[PDB]
């Protein structure tokens, strides 16, 4: 199961009524500085600052000591057998010319198998995600690279470009 | 005839550190005075005392170890803090007060390990601890004191705790609600009110009223002001509800305190 | 378990007004903590404790309690004064502690009526009394202390004082001369001089010897200072003398106290 944990300042308990991941890996996900405790017909405790893999112990509800009030949500996630392993590598080069046109377009389309892109623009080009935007030839959420500078985009989701506001 | 020893030099005592104070096997343990120095009671974190690897009792900080003294009316002296195996202020109804008192002693005859685990602080100035046992001859650990910590959310109005753990055969001494905004409790099982919505005021004055000393930021709810180990909770197997109905002033944590009693067992709370 | 009730509100308490502490019948009475407020307990007068509706103690005033808890060393608090019924003081000689203590509990089985009577006086300011029980379970009146007020006129020079009830088959836990002017004292039956004739300051290190607080303006006379209920005077049916020696410096009027025991009857004592 996926589960939400949120912060605010005090503990915090979140006790659903089923640990069918008890005997289990899980993926629990840690900001800063916290402690937390294992309570499954025995009250445990846990001090972690770092993302790792728990092994399995009984629980029938979590407990959150805090520390830092202000660190960020996690989802402990809590699976029998939970293994994740994979960055490639790249086996094909492709080398080709885009078509830098107006307004905000996209320059890199979503693409699961790329790895890298190196890139070089011959005008000043403005690179940014999916919120760049160029209300009236003034970018935002985006930056700029210089015309002829050698640049690398290692994402494989969409990149935005802009470069100009002229139709024709 | 008892023994007063010099326990063994503490391994490696220094800030950040994680200390144990292994006691050796084979004799009974009445009490445990620790002499600290260039640390404080707060920097001494997470006491615990086990029983063959087991949880017996734990203390978030030492402090929480000299404020159980200090409710008892217990000698407190700075630079030391003594763990009370044996209970002083226990009082026979069917035999002497001392046997009492006495088999609440931490026998180890047939343990493998016996320690007191905790952590120094990283603040900690100079750091310095050494411990004395005053011992008494073997027995099995027995009947023993089992101090649970619990942390539950108050709120400004009325809370209601009944999800403390309920050990078949064992008792409750005490229990300790450490928030300072709590007005009233009322504690009851299966419906009975065993303890109407006391006010503060009114269950601070019972408990004075039986030689204990009111801790700040905290409503005691004792089950042996006499000193009867028979008026404590004896939480049977067919209670169905033990329920703690808490009225506060603040929304905030209360750490509870659950002082458990029975006799340790290697499969056992 | 014990249990600790707030007992219900107590009706119509008002300056001048004669209020009452109506106990509900069934189980027994260890402890009951009266709190009080926009009023002095010398303002509470004639206090009766009354089984049935025949008087079981008598207190002039509110303060006589106080006075009462402040001879044994008991917790006192201002704002609250406890109607011990219990007496915490008591050891056991062929018995437990706690069984000699608990054996003067407020047992009201059997019982029709239990009442505790009161005179508010008309110069309270705003009075606002609650009271608390701490109670368990139910059993006879039985074993109970009956404190039977007295006055009469001590001389300067010697006064002797015969006179005192000698209910066949109760005892006398203490005697107390509440007079100003009081040196010496002497106690005798039947000629036997069982106390002989000690100064006040003689009197009063025997008091304190034995954890006793020393009352102002009065000479106790404790026959249960060990806490051993059979160190009490045994009234015998044969005793032909029961006698009182006061030598003092005043001519004042004495008011005599005189704390009995014996096993409540419906028409006894
Ligand atoms: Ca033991
Ligand atoms: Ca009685």
């Amino acid at each position: 199961m996926i589960v939400k944990k949120k912060l605010a300042a005090g503990e915090f308990a979140e006790t659903f009524k089923n640990g069918n991941n008890i005997t289990i890996i899980k993926a629990v996900g840690e900001l800063v500085l916290r402690a937390y405790g294992a309570d499954g017909g025995e009250g445990l405790r846990t001090i972690v600052r770092q993302g790792v893999s728990i092994k399995g112990m009984n629980y029938t509800s979590v407990m959150l000591h805090t520390e830092y009030a202000q660190e960020i949500e996690y989802w402990v996630g809590d699976l029998d057998y939970s293994f994740q392993e994979q960055t490639t590598k790249s086996r094909d080069v492709n080398s080709f010319q885009i078509p830098l046109r107006d307004g905000v377009r996209e320059l890199l389309p979503e693409d699961a198998s790329r790895n890298r892109a190196s890139i070089k623009s011959p005008v000043d080009i403005w690179i940014g995600g999916e919120n760049m935007t160029a209300l009236n030839g003034i970018v935002d959420g985006g930056r700029k690279f210089e015309a002829g500078q050698e640049f690398q985009i290692n994402t494989f989701g969409s990149v935005n470009y802009w470069v100009s506001d002229e139709e024709i | 005839m008892r023994s007063f020893l010099n326990l063994n030099s503490i391994p490696n005592v220094a800030a950040g550190n994680s200390c144990s104070i292994k006691l050796p096997i084979g004799q009974t343990y009445e009490v445990i005075d620790l002499r600290y120095s260039g640390v404080t009671p707060s920097q001494i974190k997470n006491v615990r005392v086990e029983l063959d690897g087991r949880l017996l009792s734990t203390y978030k900080t030492l402090n929480d170890l000299i404020l159980e003294n200090t409710r008892h009316k217990r000698k407190i002296k700075a630079g030391v803090v003594s763990f009370h195996f044996v209970r002083p202020e226990m009082k026979g109804v069917n035999v002497t007060d001392l046997v009492q008192q006495r088999m609440f002693a931490l026998g180890t005859v047939g343990l493998t390990t016996c320690e007191i685990k905790f952590d120094i602080d990283e603040a900690a100035a100079g750091p310095k601890l050494s411990a004395i046992a005053q011992k008494s001859v073997g027995t099995a650990p027995s009947w023993l004191t089992m101090r649970r910590n619990f942390f539950k959310q108050l709120n400004n109005g009325t809370t209601e705790i009944a999800d403390l753990p309920r050990p078949v055969g064992y008792r409750i001494a005490a229990i300790h609600i450490k928030a300072a905004g709590v007005d009233a409790v009322e504690f009851q099982i299966d419906g009975t009110k065993w303890r109407d919505l006391l006010k503060k005021a009114d269950n601070d004055y019972i408990l004075e009223q039986y030689g204990k000393a009111v801790l700040d930021n905290t409503y005691t709810i004792d089950f042996m002001l006499e000193g009867d180990v028979y008026q404590s909770v004896l939480l049977d197997q067919m209670i169905q509800d033990l329920r703690l109905k808490i009225d506060s002033t603040m929304d905030e944590q209360a750490e509870i305190i659950v002082e458990y009693m029975g006799v340790w067992s290697r499969n056992g709370f």
